[PDB]
């Protein structure tokens, strides 16, 4: 917007540590499943 | 020789050449995309920059300006930075109509000059006169320091309404117009001085929003000039200026967020 | 030192009973007095052994924290505490830097200290099980009367008393026996009771009979002999001290490891100094002129790789213990890889231990029996009404008998109480007639005459269990000649008939071939007496004559062996087309021998020694090229007076070679020798006659059942199932492990480049640092460790049993080829993909790559809270920061993007992965607990604290995938070339 433009000096880096940490997470699940594919 | 003859030293060094050759050829296209998807006018990320820093001319050793009123070569430190600041906001500087504009001498409201654009050319930035900065070689005692705020483009500085309650409650409060910088240190050992445009202890919001360095050269953006005249003598006073406004925040860590750390001494 | 008891010993069992009391003043009927022994005691000193003195584990585990990459982490970890301590004294830091930094290093070292401690093992105890040899007393006559004693405070003279089943107590002179017979598997390996005499009958005082040895034991009879050694001068004693006091010797793979430590080290060194003299000639202060150095060592040192190697060791000694073969040290797990030459032992090791039945001769026909464990060959006759005969005099004319509660144990693996012929006789009738004991119920022995010195036969007389006879039968065994002169007739396919000189020259000829197989024959025959003759009660004497001994029937002959293991001839040829030499080193005598080797395929069909050219030609041995035999035989008795040049012409000259009669310290001569000539040596033994030779093996494997205590000691490898098959699978695991390294140890070193690049950019750009040291520890001890291990795990590229041993001195585990691949090439490409990154997250926070260059100044000033940036915008000082921390960020994450492929790559040396696949799981879990971890380190809250690392934008983890790609397709381009022409040129040059 204008003088309303405060959106572009901010980012949501909460949602993207949210987001960053399921991911994360559940690369470390997928890697479970496959090295337990025999132990 | 070391590992083989000199028909391998050769073709092991024709390899690495063509390789070597072609990797800086392969790095600088990749660079040269990556500036392809960039902006001449704004960068692509402004969100660390957000909450504008305040920085002062006086360049402290250590968030420090300890000196002695009866030594000269004792403050000829700081006069050499408070010098090359305001060097810049001479007169001869700011001649004719291009690039510069004569505005309101009383704080105003924010100017626009179109977009981010090439569309026009040099947008034309509003004059400031180092002489609106009154009283300030230096003060040889008691320091009259300049402060700054740190320029982000197409910020506009939102001054804080009277709704509420203010630290220094609505005494001047030019509400509509100026950004206000209030220094503090209990330990009121001192006497607190401002100096500005229109006479406020602001920045005068006409000066905004800046249009960055390509479509905006020579601009100059606002000072407020702060002259600390305290009664007192050799001691470490640690003073904090303070400037207030909606898009305006500090953080424990970084301690120049929209504030200064001072720690005066005029130790004669 | 050791040089000494590497000689055949010198002994008095020449002298007489007499003469030998003069030179140990004693008594040969009252023995030593109370008061002279004790004397004697304090002059020679106790009856014991003392162990050598040892390495104490304190100096053992600080010997490792001064290997190359501890030095300089520790010249790291003290820089850093230099660089605080310059700090604290000048401005005052508040920050942590440095002096966490510099425990972290030390805690780095100490780490990787225990690791190389764990690897560098040595479990010995040899001296301690030859002390448990040495029995807790003895029994000694002193003052004319029997007493016994601590076996210590025995002493050369004095008179000593041993019967079946006690420990020679000590080195003895036989001056009285009675039935004695002794084990002397000690120094023979062999367990057959040797005879004990006062009477001198060998020169050899290894063979006499009138010597008994400590370390053996009385079997039966009674003895008694005087002292002439004790403690370290026994016989075995020496062996002994020569056994525990050999030098334990540097492993290939420890040597291997120390020489890359050379190289690596050796560019960290050049590169830290090269650069640290180039800082101050651009007019970096020392005070950075060392915080630039630290970054050095960190970066150049690779922090993580020897504990990698030592976990990929320990992963491969996993494997191997789930097919019965335990590793007592972990560097064996690769050495029987590089082995270019086996000694092996025979019996026990080759061999079953046990006299078995191999052949029979009936029918005027040569039968072959099944001599393996597990019978896995076929019969050879059962409707023959001769062998029903046979059969029948094997099991009754027998007095040998299954201990009890063995029906659950295999037959062949059952403790027989008997000599071992009459063992052998009766597993083998068991096996294919059933129950043994039942042929011994139906025909009621009735009379015998037990097998005699002077007879050379056995007879028994029995109640025929047909109940239309019931009458007495008379069964006989001895030696085949004696047997044949006692018969008339030969019961042939049932019925009998006269013995003719055919049937007799026929009997010879088989006679002559199962003892040229060096087996030991036997004759069988028998004898139905007339019923009018001697009724259901007629009475036979035993001690005299009472009934023929002459014109017997002829029934036939039956030959027996130590056999070898079922599984060895098939793991000698193995080893032998993996071009590993195959010799035998044995106590044994020489017939046996020799018959044994060609048995397993030591000696291979047609190859002969002198000996045998000699006897075909009908030649003098003189008149014989010695060029012209590849296989030889030699005795231990010839061996001793050969010089160890000889002996290395002996080694040199023949392809098929068999050591016989050998001594202990004769096995330690012949592993010296092809040593000596440059080669890896395994042993394989099971006995304490091998203990020496397994000490000073390369590697020594010992057997677990059969195997002695002290050989098991003695070894570096323990086949807990006598599992012969093991070595092959060893060799096989071993070579390759060391491949799995050199693919481990470059993508270790390959990630190396992109650390040290960014510090040298720093000085010779003065841009803002790229990358942290910290952040390289994430690196090289997190994300690479997993994917670094997993290599461990890959199968072999092609058949590497096909290709010959490893030339320790020109191939190497790492070469130039490697650091080329590694630090030229990939490493460099992923330098490049981290730059990328950095220039992008900067660009896009306003930091464009033309005005970085000279800001560092500005950038690293603390006092400038507002540096310019190209858009005209302000920064102070810690929101400038947080970029060039997120730069440190996604650098980092560029390194394991670009390890990604690196992984993929470093998976194969020579094949391709659309070739070699990806059935690596323990690789693909690398890969997602790679980035797990990354994503973790980055995105969870409070790291940016305690690491610095910050949030990444997703457009952040692409940056370097293009990076990634063309390590990808380079790496598969180049290999296509090696493959495409293994004439050299891709090959010689990058072919790690
Ligand atoms: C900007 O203004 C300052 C004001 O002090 C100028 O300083 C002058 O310097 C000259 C020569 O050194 C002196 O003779 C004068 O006394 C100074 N003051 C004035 C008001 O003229 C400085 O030169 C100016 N800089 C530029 C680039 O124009
Ligand atoms: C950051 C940049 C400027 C550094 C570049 C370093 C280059 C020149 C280095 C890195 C790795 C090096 C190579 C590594 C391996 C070998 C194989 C060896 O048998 C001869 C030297 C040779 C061929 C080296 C020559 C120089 C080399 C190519
Ligand atoms: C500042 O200077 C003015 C003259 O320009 C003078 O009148 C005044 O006293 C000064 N102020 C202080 C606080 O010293
Ligand atoms: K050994
Ligand atoms: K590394
Ligand atoms: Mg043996
Ligand atoms: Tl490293």
């Amino acid at each position: 917007e204008g003088p309303d433009n405060d959106e572009r000096f901010t980012y949501d880096y909460y949602r993207l540590r949210v987001v960053g940490l399921i991911v994360a997470a559940v690369l470390c699940v997928i890697g479970i499943i496959i090295l337990l594919a025999g132990k | 020789f070391l590992g083989r003859t000199g028909s391998s030293w050769f073709k092991i060094f024709l390899f690495y050449l063509i390789f070597y050759g072609c990797l800086a050829g392969i790095f600088i296209g990749t660079i040269q995309v990556l500036l392809l998807t960039l902006s001449d006018f704004e960068p692509k990320y402004q969100d660390r920059v957000a909450p504008p820093g305040l920085s002062h001319a006086p360049y402290a050793i250590k968030t420090e300006i300890s000196f002695s009123i009866s030594n000269p070569k004792s403050y000829e430190s700081f006069v050499k930075s408070m010098h090359k600041l305001m060097d810049l906001y001479n007169e001869s500087s700011q001649a004719g109509n291009s690039p510069f504009e004569d505005c309101s001498d009383t704080p105003a409201d924010y100017i626009k000059r179109g977009d981010l654009d090439d569309s026009q050319g040099q947008k034309k930035a509003c004059r400031f006169s180092r002489m609106w900065l009154k009283n300030c070689g230096y003060a040889e005692g008691k320091p009259c320091v300049v402060a700054k705020l740190n320029r982000i483009i197409g910020f506009y500085p939102k001054p804080l309404k009277n709704t509420t309650d203010l630290p220094e409650e609505l005494q001047a409060n030019y509400n509509q117009y100026v950004l206000p910088l209030r220094c503090a240190a209990r330990e009121k050992i001192g006497s607190i001085e401002y100096f500005g445009l229109g006479g406020y202890a602001g920045f005068p919001l006409q000066y905004y929003p800046y249009y960055g360095k390509r479509l905006q050269k020579k601009y100059l953006q606002p000072l407020l000039a702060i002259q600390f005249t305290n009664l007192t003598q050799n001691m470490e006073l640690r003073i904090e200026c303070k400037v207030y406004g909606e898009n305006i925040d500090y953080s424990e860590k970084d301690r120049f967020r929209g504030r200064f750390e001072v720690k005066i001494e005029v130790k004669s | 030192l050791d040089e000494l008891k590497k000689e055949v010993s010198m002994d008095d069992h020449k002298l007489s009973l007499d003469e030998l009391h003069n030179k140990y003043g004693t008594d040969l009927t009252r023995g030593l007095t109370n008061a002279r022994a004790k004397e004697i005691l304090a002059r020679d000193g106790p009856n014991s052994l003392t162990p050598p003195p040892t390495t104490p584990e304190w100096i053992k585990f600080c010997r490792q924290l001064f290997g190359g990459f501890s030095i300089l982490l520790w010249i790291g970890a003290i820089l850093c505490f230099l660089a605080y301590g310059i700090q604290a004294a000048t401005e005052d830091e508040p920050a942590n830097d440095n002096l966490y930094l510099g425990v972290v290093l030390s805690t780095v070292v100490i780490v990787t200290g225990c690791f190389s401690y764990y690897q560098e093992a040595k479990s010995s105890r040899i001296m301690d099980s030859f002390k448990n040899m040495v029995p807790q007393q003895a029994l000694v006559i002193r003052d004319g009367e029997k007493s016994t004693i601590n076996a210590e405070f025995v002493v050369a003279g004095d008179l000593v008393e041993v019967k079946g089943g006690d420990r020679i107590p000590a080195d003895l002179r036989i001056i009285s026996a009675h039935g004695c017979k002794v084990d002397n598997s000690s120094l023979t390996g062999e367990s057959e009771p040797q005879t004990r005499s006062p009477e001198f009958s060998s020169e050899n005082p290894l063979e006499t009979r009138n010597i008994a040895f400590f370390s053996t034991n009385c079997v039966e009879g009674t003895a008694r002999g005087v002292v002439v050694y004790t403690g370290d001068r026994t016989v075995m004693g020496r062996i002994a001290t020569l056994a525990s006091g050999l030098e334990v010797g540097r492993t290939p793979i420890a040597i291997e490891i120390e020489h890359f430590i050379h190289i690596i080290t050796g560019v960290a060194v050049f590169l830290g100094v090269s650069f640290f003299i180039l800082s101050l000639i651009l007019g970096y202060s020392w005070l950075e002129a060392v915080i630039f150095l630290i970054g050095i060592i960190v970066a150049n040192v690779p922090e993580g790789l020897l504990a990698t190697v030592t976990v990929c060791l320990t992963l491969t000694a996993k494997r191997m213990a789930r097919k019965n073969c335990l590793v007592k040290n972990l560097e064996a797990v690769e050495t029987l890889g590089s082995t270019s030459t086996i000694c092996s032992d025979k019996t026990g090791t080759l061999t079953q231990n046990r006299m078995t039945v191999a052949h029979m001769w009936f029918d005027n026909q040569i039968h072959e029996a099944d001599t393996t464990e597990n019978q896995s060959g076929a019969a050879f006759d059962k409707t023959s009404a001769t062998w029903s005969a046979l059969s029948r005099i094997a099991a009754l004319c027998n007095r040998a008998v299954f201990q009890a509660g063995q029906d659950n144990v295999p037959i062949l693996k059952r403790s027989v109480a008997g000599d071992a012929s009459e063992s052998a006789l009766l597993k083998c009738i068991e096996l294919c007639c059933g129950s043994v004991q039942g042929m011994r119920d139906r025909n009621p022995k009735i009379v015998e005459i037990p097998f005699n010195s002077t007879n050379k036969y056995q007879l028994s007389i029995h109640e025929n269990e047909k109940s239309s006879e019931s009458r007495y039968l008379l069964v006989m065994k001895g030696a085949p000649e004696r047997i044949l002169d006692r018969c008339s007739t030969i019961l042939l396919n049932g019925a009998e008939e006269p013995l003719k000189e055919d049937m007799k020259e026929a009997f010879q000829n088989a006679y002559l071939e199962l003892g040229g197989l060096g087996e030991r024959v036997l004759g069988f025959c028998h004898f139905a007496l007339p019923e009018d003759k001697y009724n259901e009660g007629y009475p036979f004497d035993a001690d005299e004559p009472n009934f023929p001994t002459t014109d017997l029937c002829f029934v036939g002959l039956m030959a027996m062996i130590d056999p070898p293991r079922a599984a060895v001839p098939d793991a000698v040829g193995k080893c032998r087309s993996a071009g590993i030499k195959v010799i035998m080193v044995t106590g044994d005598h020489p017939i046996t021998a020799k018959a044994i080797a060609k048995g397993v395929g030591i000696i291979s069909e047609g190859n002969e020694t002198i000996e045998d050219i000699a006897a075909r030609l009908n030649i003098p041995i003189g008149q014989v090229n010695p060029r012209d035999a590849k296989a030889c035989v030699v005795h231990g008795s010839d061996l001793k007076d050969l010089s160890t040049e000889v002996l290395d012409d002996i080694l040199h000259y023949h392809t098929e070679i068999v050591f016989a009669r050998t001594s202990p310290q004769q096995k330690l001569i012949i592993v010296e020798g092809c040593q000596r000539q440059g080669a890896i040596v395994a042993v394989t033994g099971d006995g304490v006659n091998d203990s020496p030779a397994l000490k000073k093996a390369d590697i020594g494997v010992a057997m677990g059942i059969s195997g002695s205590d002290v050989s098991k000691q003695a070894a570096d490898m323990i086949l807990l199932d006598d599992n012969f098959a093991s070595i092959v699978t060893g060799v096989e695991e071993g070579r390759l492990i060391f491949d799995n390294l050199k693919k481990s140890i470059a993508y270790t070193l390959t990630s190396n480049i992109p650390e040290i690049t960014p510090f040298l950019v720093f000085i010779i750009g003065n841009v803002p640092l790229p990358l942290g040291t910290v952040t390289i520890l994430c690196i090289d001890l997190g994300t690479d460790m997993v994917p670094a291990i997993s290599l461990a795990y890959e199968q072999a590229e092609s058949d590497i049993m096909k290709r010959q041993p490893r030339n320790p001195k020109t191939d190497k585990l790492v070469n130039e080829r490697l650091i080329s691949m590694a630090y030229g090439q990939i490493g460099m490409i992923q330098a490049l993909g981290g730059f990328f990154s950095y220039f992008v997250i900067l660009a896009e926070n306003g930091f464009l790559p033309m005005d970085l260059i000279g800001k560092r100044v500005r950038w690293d000033d603390r006092w400038i809270s507002d540096v310019e940036d190209s858009f005209g915008q302000q920064w102070t000082y810690e929101q400038r920061k947080i970029v060039e921390f997120t730069c440190h960020t996604s650098f980092f994450i560029s390194i394991v993007v670009v390890q990604w492929a690196d992984l993929i790559i470093c998976k194969t040396r020579r094949n391709s992965i659309f070739q070699q696949g990806m059935k690596n799981k323990i690789l693909i879990f690398g890969l997602f607990e790679e980035t797990a971890l990354a994503a973790f380190l980055s995105y969870c809250p409070g790291t940016d604290v305690a690491l610095r690392m910050y949030p990444l934008k997703p457009s952040w983890w692409f940056c370097a995938f293009p990076y990634s790609l063309i390590i990808f397709l380079y790496d598969e381009m180049r290999r296509f070339i090696i493959r495409r022409s293994p004439g050299g040129w891709v090959e010689q040059e990058t072919y790690y």
